[PDB]
């Protein structure tokens, strides 16, 4: 709703870090406690993030990056969640994998 | 690969493999098991187009080779099928193709059928 993702990928490659782009709605006003958080799909509460990143400071169309080191190992579906300081979701986005859209022993020919 | 992969996990790996390239054939190809001398592949699934034939497939495939061979070797589809060189993908697909969406191949510069 408040806070929209923008240019998210369905793959992001295992042991790459993450850009995660996001923009402010017009009449929303960010927190500097609000945070940035990688759910799996399904996610019950704000408490049950994989890794997560504060909002970026200092703010004046927004990104923030994910080290490779913390991001899920698995096969499962992930989304970003943006929480504010009260504990709300203002903002979810597209689902995606992370793992290589195409296994590496596959080879295209053309 | 039969025995590592469920026949569900490999009609759903042709599945996707068909969205992104619904043009192609997925062809896995595997080192005869007893193989002693042909060196093994980079590659295991090899997506390739409808009228590309066995020979030049088989170039593809020593052109994937982990060493440089230069040698002649056989292509068997299913390892247990030889088939005409000259026959495109599409007709090996047609013919050979498995249950689960995939055509085999096995390669080997020899071997002893029972």
């Amino acid at each position: 709703s408040q806070v929209i993702f923008n240019s998210v990928e369905k793959f992001y490659i295992p042991g790459g870090d993450v850009t995660c782009h996001y923009t402010f709605t017009q009449h929303f006003i960010p927190r500097r406690k609000d945070w940035i958080g990688i759910f799996r799909v399904g996610w019950k509460t704000t408490r049950e993030y994989y890794t997560f990143m504060w909002v970026t400071l200092p703010i004046d169309q927004q990104e923030v990056q994910f080290k490779a080191y913390y991001l899920p190992k698995d096969d499962e579906y992930y989304q970003f969640c943006y929480v504010d300081e009260d504990g709300v979701v203002r903002g979810a986005s597209i689902p995606f994998q992370f793992r290589p859209e195409n296994e590496e022993d596959i080879l295209v020919v053309t | 690969f039969k025995q590592r992969k469920s026949l569900a996990i490999r009609q759903e790996e042709v599945a996707g493999i068909r969205a992104k390239f619904p043009n192609k054939i997925p062809v896995v190809v595997e080192r005869y098991p007893r193989e002693t001398f042909l060196p093994p592949l980079d590659k295991t699934k090899f997506l390739v187009p409808q009228e590309l034939t066995m020979t030049q497939f088989l170039s593809i495939i020593r052109s994937r080779m982990v060493l440089r061979a230069t040698e002649a070797f056989y292509l068997l589809v299913n390892n247990k099928s030889l088939v005409s060189m000259s026959a495109t993908m599409a007709e090996i697909y047609r013919d050979y193709k498995d249950e689960d969406g995939f055509v085999y191949m096995t390669y080997a510069s020899q071997e002893t059928f029972g």
